[PDB]
C-alpha cells in the first residue's frame, strides 16, 4: 500500500520542511517510508505545467509562510498545523502504475505518445523545467524531445516559451482612445488558474490568420496579455488588469471588424474555459460590459447576464441611450456576417408536432417557410443559453461545403437558427423504411459525400462527434446528382486545435471507443470510427440499428450476419476504420481518397481459390480448369481427376493428348469448334479444315493459327508476320487472342503490342500496353459493346481503352499478380477475371460498367470541387 | 534527323536504337559496323530490352557472340525482370543457352513472378 504526497506552496515557503519530515526546479520526487513525496516548486514559471502532475490519490500539504483549483494546511482543508504524526494519521496494469508513481504514461491520442513508456517520472519533471524576455529558437536549446515541449504548453511553435516572458506590460497606446470608439469586455475571476494565460495565448496565436477573414496580424506578448493588430481599425488587446480580484480585459475598436474580433475572442475564451477550466463556470466567473452614455466620463459596468436579459426585449439600453450592439455586439449577433440575419416578418412558422422534423438534444427542428420557401427551423429549448447557439453558429457560419447543411438567417429573440430543408429526409428513415431505393451507386455517393463533409470539417479545425444516420440528410435519391447527402446537427461541434479535447459527447452506439472511456483527451480521429459505423450501417441497410457495448469493437462481418451482397474494398475500409487505435485509423481525407475510386464501386466479387491450385481455363456456376477438373458456384469448390486440361466449352473438355471428353493436343474450343496444336479445325466429325497451333477463335467467324489470321471454307488467310516494320520482329513473329468489332485486334505471345488489322487485310495501328503503364505483355483481350477494350497484361493490370479514340480510360491496379484468362459472363452483366498471385489462384468479378463508372466518378468529383470552390 | 532506324530495320518514342533493330532483324554486318561507330550495347528502351535480349529472343547465336564480345551485360533485367537466359530457354535455343552460361550467366535469376530459367525450360520443353 503506497500513495503520493504532494507538498505545494509559494516560493520560499519552506518546502526545508520535507527534509525534517524525513529553490527547487520543476518537481522533486523522493521516497519516504511507502509515501513517495512530490515537492513542487513555488516559482511562477513552473505553475503552467504544475497541474499536469496532480492526482487524487495524493495527500497534498499546503505550505504557507490557485493550488486548490485530503488536503491539510501547515504553516511555516482537513487539518491545520504550524511548524509528522498528523500526516500518517491523516493518510489512513499500466494505467494503475501511473497513479502509484512508478512510471508516467499518457494514453490520450492528442499527445500522440501512446507507444512510449518512460520509467523514472522524476526525470521528466526536471527535464520539463530546465528550459526555463522569453523567446528562443530550436537551435538555441538544442545545445543547451520537442514533441513534449509543445504538448505541455511550455514552448509553443511560432518557440514562444510563454513562461519567463516580460512581466512588465509595455506602453501600448492604441488608436481610438475615446469611449465611443472602443468596446471593453471584462472577465472577473477570484484567481487565474495555473496555465490559463499560457493556454489562452497558445489558442490566440493559432486562430489569428482566420480571426478576421487568411491574413496574419502583428503580435505582442507579455505572459499575461497579447495584442493582435491587423490595422488601426482592426485590432484586439486581450490582457490582465487590476483595480482584489483577477481581471481579464478585452479591448477592440468599436466598428465592424472590432465587433467581429470581439465575438471571435469571447467565443474562443468561453470554449477554452469550458474545455479546460470548467470549475470557473460551475458562479466564480463574472463577465462585465463597460459602457458610457457620453464620451467624457468613466466607464460603468453591467453584468453580461443582465445585459442579455435587457437584450431579450429590444436592442437598446436606456438609463441617455446606448444601443447594445456597441456595448456587447456578441449578445445580439451583430458580429455575424449579417447576411444570415433574421427577418421575422418574412418568417412564418407555427411549431406544431405535425411540422416536427426531428430533435437535436438541445432543440427541435420544425418545418417552416422563410422568404416564401420551405425551410427547417431549430427552436432552442427554454433551458438553453446563448452559448449553445453561438457555438452552433461557429460551424454554421464561416464554413460552406456542398456536404454541410446551409444556414439561412439566425435570430436571438426566439433563438431560431433557420436552415435549409432536405428534400428526401434523413438517411435513418431511408434505411429503416425505403429499403428498395438504396442502389449501390446511391450507397457509394452517400458515403462519399459524408466523407467529404467530415474531411472539410476536420480541415477547418472542427470535430463533429455526432455521426449517425439521423444526422445525415438526403436531398435527392437520383444517383447522378452533385448533392445527395449532407451533415447537420452541429450542437456538440467544438474547436479542436493541437491541444486535444476532453469532454466526452456523442450518442451511444455511434462513437469511438476512446470517447466512451470518458477520461481520455481525444482528437478528430474519433469521427473516423463513427464514419466506419455509418458505412457498416449503409452496407447492411437496416442492420444493427433495427448496441453500445459491443461497438467499443466486436462487430460481426456485415455479409454473413445480415445477408447483404458482398462489397469488397468497402468491407476492407470498414475494417480499417473500425480500429481500436486512433493512430491506425485513416484520416477523413484518406477515407475520402479510398472511397473516391471506381474500382471500389465496380468490384462485385473476389473469390480466393485454395492455395497451390493452377487454372488454365474456365467457362460459365462457373466450371474451372487445371488431368484434373474443377467446378465453382459463384462459393463451393469440387475437384477430381478425370485425365492437363487446356480448353473448356459447355461440358466438353480438351487435354494436351488429343482426347476430348464430355461430362454431363486440343488448344481451343468454341461454340462446336476444336483447335489442336497442329492446325486442324474440327466441327462437331462433320469436317476437318486442317491448315502451327490454332489457339484463337471469335465471331462478331474469325481466328488465328500461328502467325496468320483466317476466316470461315477458309475465306481470308490474312498473313500477319509481315509487320516487323512496326515494333520488333520478335513481337511480330503466335496469336494469343483474336478480337474483332470492326478491325482485328490481335494479341501475340509475349508481345506487349496489340496489333490492329482491317477486314483490306492490312495493318492499321499498334497499341503499346507498356506506353499506357509490371510486365506489359498481353495475356487476354476482351471487347465491350462499343464501349472499351479490356487488356489483361502479364502483371495484374487491366487497361481500359476507348474503342474510338484509343485513349486510356483507367489502369486497374494490381488486384492480383497475373491475369490468366478473362471473359464476360451473365451472373447483371459482369466481366470474369482469373488471376494468379505467384501460387494462389485468384478469381475476380467486375461490373461491366467499369469505364462508364470511372468517367462518371471523375466528372462527379470535378463538379463537386467546382461547387465547393463556388461556395466560398 | 532520326532516319537511321529504318535503315537497320530493312531513338524513338519507345526508345529503340538502330542496334536493337539490327540485332532483332538478324543483321550482323549492321551490328558490327554499329559497334565500330561507338554505339551503346546496354541501352534500354521503354520495354526494358537490350540488344542481347532481342538477339536471344529471335535466336541468332552469331549476333549473340558479336554482342558478347563487345562487352555487354550477360544478366540484365527488363521491365518484367527477365534476362536473356529466360528468353533463350523459353524458345528452345540450346546453343544460345550454352553460349550465355560461358560468360558468367546467373542461372538462378528470379523474375518478378519468381521463376528461374530452369522453370521456363521445363514448362516449355
Ligand atoms: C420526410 C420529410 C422529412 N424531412 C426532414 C428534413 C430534415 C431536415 N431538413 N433540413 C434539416 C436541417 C437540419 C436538421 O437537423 C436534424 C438532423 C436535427 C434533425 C434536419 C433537417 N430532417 C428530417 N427530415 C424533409 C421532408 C421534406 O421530408
Ligand atoms: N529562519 C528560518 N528560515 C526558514 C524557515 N523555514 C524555511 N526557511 C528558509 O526558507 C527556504 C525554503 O526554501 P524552499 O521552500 O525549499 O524553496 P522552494 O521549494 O522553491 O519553495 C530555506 O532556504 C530556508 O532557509 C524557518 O522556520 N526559519
Amino acid at each position: 500500500n503506497r500513495m503520493k504526497l504532494m507538498i505545494v506552496g509559494n516560493t520560499g515557503s519552506g518546502k526545508t520542511l520535507l527534509q525534517q519530515l524525513m529553490a527547487t526546479v520543476g518537481i522533486d520526487v523522493k521516497d519516504w517510508p511507502v509515501l513517495n513525496v512530490w515537492d513542487f516548486a513555488g516559482r511562477e514559471e513552473f505553475y503552467s505545467t504544475h497541474p499536469h502532475f496532480m492526482t487524487q490519490r495524493a495527500l497534498y500539504l499546503a505550505v504557507y509562510d490557485p493550488w486548490l483549483f485530503p488536503v491539510i494546511l501547515v504553516g511555516t482543508i482537513r487539518d491545520y498545523h504550524f511548524v509528522r504524526k498528523t500526516i500518517i494519521n491523516e493518510s489512513l496494469a499500466v494505467h494503475f502504475l501511473n497513479e502509484s508513481g512508478v512510471l508516467l504514461h499518457f494514453q490520450d491520442p492528442a499527445l500522440q505518445l501512446s507507444d512510449l513508456y518512460f520509467v523514472e517520472p522524476k526525470w521528466l519533471c526536471k527535464i520539463m523545467a530546465q528550459i526555463l524576455k522569453g523567446i528562443i529558437s530550436r537551435r538555441d536549446v538544442e545545445k543547451f524531445y520537442f514533441k513534449l515541449l509543445e504538448k505541455f504548453q511550455i514552448a509553443l511553435p511560432i518557440l514562444l516559451v510563454p513562461s519567463s516572458l516580460s512581466d512588465h506590460r509595455p506602453v501600448i497606446e492604441l488608436p481610438h482612445c475615446e469611449n465611443s470608439e472602443i468596446i471593453i469586455r471584462l472577465y472577473e475571476m477570484p484567481y487565474f488558474p495555473m496555465g490559463f494565460w499560457s493556454r489562452l495565448i497558445n489558442r490566440l496565436l493559432e486562430i489569428s490568420p482566420y480571426m478576421l477573414s487568411a491574413l496574419r496580424p502583428n503580435r505582442m506578448y507579455w505572459r499575461q496579455g497579447i495584442y493582435l493588430n491587423w490595422s488601426p481599425e482592426a485590432y484586439c488587446l486581450v490582457g490582465s488588469e487590476v483595480l482584489p480580484e483577477s481581471f481579464l480585459k478585452i479591448t477592440v475598436p468599436s466598428c465592424r471588424k472590432g465587433c467581429i474580433l470581439l465575438g471571435q475572442v469571447v467565443d474562443h475564451i468561453d470554449s477554452l474555459m469550458e474545455e479546460w477550466f470548467p470549475g470557473l463556470l460551475e458562479t466564480l466567473l463574472k463577465k462585465w460590459a463597460l459602457y458610457s452614455f457620453n464620451d467624457g466620463e468613466e466607464h460603468q459596468k453591467i453584468l453580461l447576464d443582465d445585459l442579455m436579459k435587457k437584450a431579450e426585449e429590444g436592442d437598446l439600453l436606456v438609463n441617455l441611450t446606448i444601443p447594445i450592439s456597441q456595448i456587447a455586439p456578441d449578445l445580439i449577433l451583430a458580429d455575424l456576417p449579417r447576411n444570415i440575419m433574421l427577418n421575422n416578418d418574412e418568417l412564418e412558422f407555427e411549431q406544431a408536432p405535425e411540422f416536427l422534423l426531428g430533435d437535436g438534444s438541445f432543440g427541435s427542428v420544425y418545418r417552416a417557410a422563410y422568404e416564401g420557401e420551405e425551410v427547417a427551423v431549430k427552436i432552442f429549448n427554454k433551458h438553453t443559453s446563448l452559448r449553445l447557439l453561438r457555438q452552433e453558429l461557429v460551424v454554421l457560419c464561416h464554413l460552406h461545403h456542398p456536404s454541410l447543411i446551409s444556414l439561412l438567417a439566425a435570430g436571438i429573440r426566439p433563438r431560431m437558427l433557420v436552415m435549409e430543408l432536405a428534400s428526401k429526409g434523413s438517411l435513418d428513415r431511408l434505411l429503416q423504411q425505403d429499403k428498395a431505393s438504396l442502389t449501390r451507386t446511391l450507397q457509394h455517393r452517400i458515403a462519399l459525400h459524408v466523407a467529404d463533409g467530415l474531411r472539410y470539417l476536420h480541415s477547418a479545425m472542427i470535430i463533429y462527434r455526432d455521426l449517425k444516420p439521423h444526422n445525415v440528410l438526403l436531398f435527392t435519391l437520383y444517383p447522378n446528382a452533385a448533392i445527395i447527402a449532407k451533415i447537420a446537427d452541429y450542437s456538440i461541434a467544438q474547436y479542436c486545435c493541437r491541444m486535444g479535447i476532453k469532454t466526452s459527447e456523442g450518442t451511444p452506439g455511434f462513437r469511438a471507443p476512446e470517447v466512451a472511456r470518458g477520461n481520455v483527451i481525444y482528437n478528430q480521429q474519433a469521427d473516423v470510427y463513427s464514419f466506419g459505423l455509418l458505412l457498416y450501417d449503409i452496407l447492411t441497410t437496416g442492420g444493427r440499428i433495427v448496441f453500445d457495448e459491443l461497438e467499443i469493437g466486436k462487430l460481426p462481418d456485415p455479409v454473413k450476419e445480415y445477408g447483404c451482397a458482398p462489397w469488397p474494398m468497402v468491407e476492407k475500409l470498414i475494417k480499417q476504420c473500425l480500429k481500436e487505435n486512433p493512430q491506425e485509423r485513416p484520416t477523413s481525407a484518406q477515407v475520402f481518397d479510398i472511397l473516391n475510386s471506381a474500382e471500389l464501386v465496380c468490384l462485385t466479387r473476389r473469390i480466393l481459390l485454395p492455395k497451390n491450385v493452377i487454372v488454365e481455363c474456365m467457362v460459365a456456376s462457373i466450371w474451372l480448369g487445371c488431368g484434373q477438373l474443377s467446378f465453382l458456384d459463384l462459393e463451393g469448390y469440387t475437384s477430381e481427376e478425370v485425365a492437363r486440361i487446356l480448353c473448356l466449352a459447355l461440358i466438353v473438355s480438351g487435354t494436351q493428348s488429343g482426347t476430348l471428353l464430355v461430362i454431363n493436343s486440343v488448344t481451343c474450343l468454341y461454340c462446336l469448334l476444336v483447335g489442336t496444336a497442329d492446325g486442324k479445325l474440327a466441327i462437331f466429325p462433320l469436317k476437318i479444315l486442317n491448315i502451327t497451333p490454332l489457339m484463337c477463335l471469335s465471331e462478331s467467324m474469325w481466328g488465328g493459327c500461328g502467325t496468320k489470321i483466317f476466316s470461315f471454307t477458309i475465306q481470308k488467310l490474312i498473313e500477319t508476320r509481315t509487320s516487323q516494320l512496326f515494333s520488333y520482329a520478335a513481337f511480330s513473329d503466335n496469336i494469343i487472342t483474336v478480337v474483332v468489332d470492326t478491325a482485328l485486334y490481335i494479341a501475340k505471345q509475349n508481345s506487349p503490342v496489340v496489333e490492329v488489322w482491317d477486314k483490306t487485310e492490312k495493318l492499321c495501328g499498334l497499341i503499346d500496353c507498356v506506353h499506357f503503364l509490371y510486365s506489359g505483355r498481353v495475356k487476354t483481350l476482351c471487347l465491350q459493346k462499343n464501349t472499351a477494350l479490356w487488356i489483361g497484361t502479364g502483371g495484374g493490370h487491366i487497361l481500359l481503352l476507348d474503342l474510338s479514340t484509343r485513349r486510356l480510360i483507367r489502369v486497374i491496379y494490381n488486384f492480383c499478380n497475373s491475369v490468366r484468362v478473362m471473359m464476360t459472363a451473365q451472373l447483371k452483366n459482369v466481366m470474369l477475371v482469373l488471376g494468379y498471385n505467384r501460387i494462389q489462384s485468384c478469381l475476380t468479378v467486375w461490373d461491366i460498367n467499369l469505364p462508364h463508372e470511372v468517367q462518371n466518378l471523375e466528372k462527379h468529383i470535378e463538379v463537386r470541387k467546382e461547387l465547393a470552390e463556388k461556395m466560398r | 534527323g532520326k532516319k537511321l532506324l529504318e535503315a537497320a530495320r530493312a531513338t524513338d518514342e519507345a526508345g529503340v536504337t538502330p542496334l536493337h533493330l539490327a540485332a532483332d532483324s538478324g543483321h550482323l554486318e549492321i551490328v558490327e559496323v554499329l559497334l565500330k561507330t561507338g554505339a551503346d550495347v546496354n541501352a534500354w528502351d521503354h520495354y526494358g530490352f537490350t540488344p542481347l535480349h532481342l538477339a536471344a529472343h529471335v535466336g541468332h547465336l552469331e549476333i549473340v557472340e558479336v554482342l558478347l564480345k563487345a562487352g555487354a551485360d550477360v544478366n540484365a533485367q527488363d521491365h518484367a525482370g527477365w534476362t536473356p537466359l529466360h528468353l533463350a530457354a523459353l524458345y528452345g535455343h540450346l546453343e544460345i543457352v550454352e553460349v550465355l552460361l560461358k560468360h558468367g550467366a546467373d542461372v538462378n535469376a528470379q523474375d518478378m513472378w519468381g521463376e528461374t530459367p530452369f522453370d521456363l525450360a521445363i514448362d516449355n520443353g
